[PDB]
């Protein structure tokens, strides 16, 4: 069972471009494309969610590991 | 709470740079641990003991300890 949210620039497992292994229950800044994402790891189903409450980018995945 | 930069010259792609964090992924006080094949770089920020990290990437290849100050 899982103890971080894994974040991945790409939702296809053969091109995603894994960026960041954030522990749930914490939150942290991603930086890609030019640009901050701050994330919070709510849960073990590893929702992609931005604390300001806005939609993330299409292209941010998560995963639980 | 510190933010230690790593070096891992081992991660080429997206399999090493998995393995490379599976090696740090248990130790305790991490709450997060960004890479970048850019510049071979980890980025782990946490109260986790750097003494720690260090050990377990030895296993893995050649670190350097870029940085370790407060996050």
């Amino acid at each position: 069972p899982a103890r971080f949210c894994v974040y991945y620039d790409g939702h296809l497992p053969a091109t995603r471009v894994l960026l960041m292994y954030v522990r749930i229950g914490t939150t942290a800044t991603i930086t890609a494309r030019g640009h901050e994402f701050e994330v919070e790891a709510k849960d073990q189903n590893c929702k992609v969610i931005l604390t300001n409450g806005k939609q993330a980018p299409d292209w941010l995945a998560a995963e639980p590991y | 709470q510190q933010k230690v930069v790593l070096k891992v010259p081992t991660m080429t792609d997206e399999k090493t740079k998995q393995k490379a964090i599976e090696a740090v992924a248990d130790i305790y006080g991490i709450d997060s641990i960004a890479a970048d094949l850019k510049d071979n770089k980890m980025t782990i920020i946490g109260d986790m003991d750097t003494v720690e990290i260090a050990k377990k990437l030895r296993k893995i290849g050649k670190i350097d300890i870029v940085s370790v100050g407060p996050a």
